[PDB]
Order: structure tokens, then C-alpha cells, then sequence
């Protein structure tokens, strides 16, 4: 029938198919999510390892048809180490009648953050760790990119310890790692991000996810329960939600962090674990803060003494991105403009 | 012009600062583990 699909072939994952470039080879489940696997493979040309990750009918609905394009050119036009770097993309279908199914070809990673959040680790590692997102959620915001939504899974790591983060998180508009400042609705910055680093950070000296809320109502309480109910000069955004949940909520004075994060969590080998013990929480104790006034930004995190051992210019001030699209954030069509503006990114 | 070097196989990056080359020499040595 066709000289172009004598350049695909088609290997069963489980109950998903994959009919990818014949250069792919050796391909194996390496993951999933709500999107299916991903692959590791072995690309004949390039002689190296990727991860291939499928997308199914990217425009199935408007939301994930934004969030296809905007993962699609933003990983197009951002290179750097911490974030994940697009290889190839690629579609099977021969046109747009037929376009169904997008193939991200990236770099091959170990494993995500919580297989190492459940882990032992010592400063060294956390730190060095932490600084690497600090890294990359710096690179993003030097774009004009707002994650508002890093988390654990979202982020792999390799056996040498580096991190590259996966996605570039919602378009401008479980809550476990989501900032107050987006879950009530108020506007927000550049810091949201700031607080899943605190989760983050948080979940990897504890052990287990700090905010873990069953609700929309659970996940502000389970909040205000550690950290205590919020400032009066802090109510703004809508007046409705000024009252709701809040005026009257049951008052709350959280714990303090020397009682949230105690020394039985870090280990005080030396004096230098004494010191970075000490060190972390004070990083913690401005990073998990409700009031965005109140919370440290992320150049100020990446010169904190928990941090700052890692500095090199190289990676903390890298040449930044160059967004093709502008209205990408705010762009809105219809199923079937979204689709043929999902085709023509693959197919240039 | 810039005298302090990295022996890492595949990098060939060299610093200025001795304190500098220290901690990027620390940061090829890192490794973590991890379970599925
Ligand atoms: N490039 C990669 N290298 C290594 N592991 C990967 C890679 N991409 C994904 N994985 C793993 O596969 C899982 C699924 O990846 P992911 O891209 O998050 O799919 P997803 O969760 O369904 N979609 P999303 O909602 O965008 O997070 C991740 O949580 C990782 O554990
Ligand atoms: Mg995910
Ligand atoms: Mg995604
Ligand atoms: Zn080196």
C-alpha cells in the first residue's frame, strides 16, 4: 500500500499499542500515569537510550488539547539540564482526517522522585536534589513560565543523582503539592512554585506526603492544621470566599517547625548534620508559609545556605527560552482547530 | 586561561576558583538508589 508506513512497526504493551519509527527499537514499560507507558528504547541512529511516551487523542477535550500543545511547544524550545529534553516527535497517521495518536520522544531517566522520597537520604543528596528544581523552576520562570503544579511523580532523577523535571505544569488561569494561592482562587507568582518545592522538600525529610487531603475542603484544612490559620492582612481575592470556610473555620495555631520536622527525622551524625539539620528547617519554614508576602522567592532558596553549596553559574543563569507562541497561555478553539494545531506542531 | 580542570571522563570543564572545581568534582561522585 504505502512507502510511509514500511517506516513504522507496532509492538503490544500490555493493552496499548505502540506503532512507532522502525529506529525505535527494543521497546519496554518503564512507567505509567493517566496517560498510559512510557517506553524505554533504542534509537538505531542516535545509538542511545530514550523514553517514547504515547498521547492518544490529544484533543479529545479542550483542556487536554491546551495542555498537549503547550507541553508540545514549550518542550520544543526549552533546553536545559534539569528540564526533560524532547528527541523526536512524531505521529503514525498519514493525515489529518486520520491524525490520531502523538509520540514524545525524550531522554531516557532511571526512575521519578518518589521512588528516592521513600529512601534514606542525607543532606548531600536532598540538597543537591532540591537545588536542581530550584534550577529548573528558575529556568521556566525566566520564560514567563508558572509550573503551579510540580509534584514527585512529575519529576525523574537519574543513578548519578540529577533531576529533570517532566511537564511545564497548567495553563494561565489531589491538590497535594498545590500552593493556597491557586487553591482558593486569589491571583499568584512566580512563588507559587516555591511551596511544592516545600512539599517536596518536606516529603523527602518525613517520609510521607505532608498535606495529603481527601477534598477540595480536606487539603486547606490538613494546611491550616500544621501551619496554623492565616493572617487577617492576608484575606484578599474574592470576599465571598473572605467568609467561607475561614471567618469561622475552627481557629487553628499550628505547630512550630523545631515540632512539625524534629531532629528524629534528620540524622545528627556531626556537627555539620547538626548544622544542616538546622539549616533545612529554617529553608522550610520559609518556603511552607501560606502568605505569598511572607514566602521566599526561588533566586533568594537558591542562595540559602541549604542550598547555595551547589552554586555554579553555568546552570543557575543559562540563556533562556524563546517561546515561538505568545498567546499560547491564552489561546482558545474548537476540537477541531485545536487538532489541526496539534497535527502541524508534529508534522514540521 | 583558566588553569583548575575536572578529570571526569566526557568533561572537559575547568574553573578558575579552586572552591569552585571542588563541589563540581562533588557533584560527579553523587549517586542515589532507589525502588520501584
Ligand atoms: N523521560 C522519562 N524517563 C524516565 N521515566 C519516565 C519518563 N517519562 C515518564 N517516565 C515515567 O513514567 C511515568 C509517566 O510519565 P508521565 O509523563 O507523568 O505520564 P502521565 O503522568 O500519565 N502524564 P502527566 O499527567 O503529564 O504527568 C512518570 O511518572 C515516570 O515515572
Ligand atoms: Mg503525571
Ligand atoms: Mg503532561
Ligand atoms: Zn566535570
Amino acid at each position: 500500500r504505502s512507502k510511509r508506513d514500511n517506516n513504522f512497526y507496532s509492538v503490544e504493551i500490555g493493552d496499548s499499542t505502540f506503532t512507532v519509527l522502525k529506529r525505535y527499537q527494543n521497546l519496554k514499560p518503564i512507567g505509567s500515569g493517566a496517560q498510559g507507558i512510557v517506553c524505554a528504547a533504542y534509537d538505531a541512529i542516535l545509538e542511545r537510550n530514550v523514553a517514547i511516551k504515547k498521547l492518544s487523542r490529544p484533543f479529545q477535550n479542550q483542556t487536554h488539547a491546551k495542555r498537549a500543545y503547550r507541553e508540545l511547544v514549550l518542550m520544543k524550545c526549552v533546553n536545559h539540564k534539569n528540564i526533560i529534553g524532547l528527541l523526536n516527535v512524531f505521529t503514525p497517521q498519514k493525515s489529518l482526517e486520520e491524525f490520531q495518536d502523538v509520540y514524545i520522544v525524550m531522554e531516557l531517566m532511571d526512575a521519578n522522585l518518589c521512588q528516592v522520597i521513600q529512601m534514606e537520604l542525607d543532606h548531600e543528596r536532598m540538597s543537591y536534589l532540591l537545588y536542581q528544581m530550584l534550577c529548573g523552576i528558575k529556568h521556566l520562570h525566566s520564560a514567563g513560565i508558572i509550573h503551579r503544579d510540580l509534584k514527585p511523580s512529575n519529576i525523574v532523577v537519574k543513578s548519578d543523582c540529577t533531576l529533570k523535571i517532566l511537564d511545564f505544569g497548567l495553563a494561565r488561569t489531589t491538590r497535594y503539592y498545590r500552593a493556597p494561592e491557586v487553591i482558593l482562587g486569589m491571583g499568584y507568582k512566580e512563588n507559587v512554585d516555591i511551596w511544592s518545592v516545600g512539599c517536596i522538600m518536606g516529603e523527602m525529610i518525613k517520609g510521607g506526603v505532608l498535606f495529603p487531603g481527601t477534598d477540595h475542603i480536606d487539603q486547606w484544612n490538613k494546611v491550616i492544621e500544621q501551619l496554623g490559620t492565616p493572617c487577617p492582612e492576608f484575606m484578599k481575592k474574592l470576599q465571598p470566599t473572605v467568609r467561607t470556610y475561614v471567618e469561622n473555620r475552627p481557629k487553628y495555631a499550628g505547630y512550630s517547625f523545631e515540632k512539625l520536622f524534629p531532629d528524629v527525622l534528620f540524622p545528627a551524625d556531626s556537627e555539620h548534620n547538626k548544622l544542616k539539620a538546622s539549616q533545612a528547617r529554617d529553608l522550610l519554614s520559609k518556603m511552607l508559609v501560606i502568605d505569598a508576602s511572607k514566602r521566599i522567592s526561588v533566586d533568594e532558596a537558591l542562595q540559602h545556605p541549604y542550598i547555595n553549596v551547589w552554586y555554579d553559574p553555568s546552570e543557575a543563569e543559562a540563556p533562556p527560552p524563546k517561546i515561538p507562541d505568545k498567546q499560547l497561555d491564552e489561546r482558545e478553539h474548537t476540537i477541531e482547530e485545536w487538532k489541526e494545531l496539534i497535527y502541524k506542531e508534529v508534522m514540521d | 586561561d583558566k588553569p583548575f580542570l575536572c578529570t571526569a571522563p566526557g568533561c572537559g570543564r575547568r574553573f578558575t576558583n579552586e572552591d569552585h572545581l571542588a563541589v563540581h568534582k562533588r557533584k560527579h561522585e553523587m549517586t542515589l538508589k532507589f525502588g520501584p
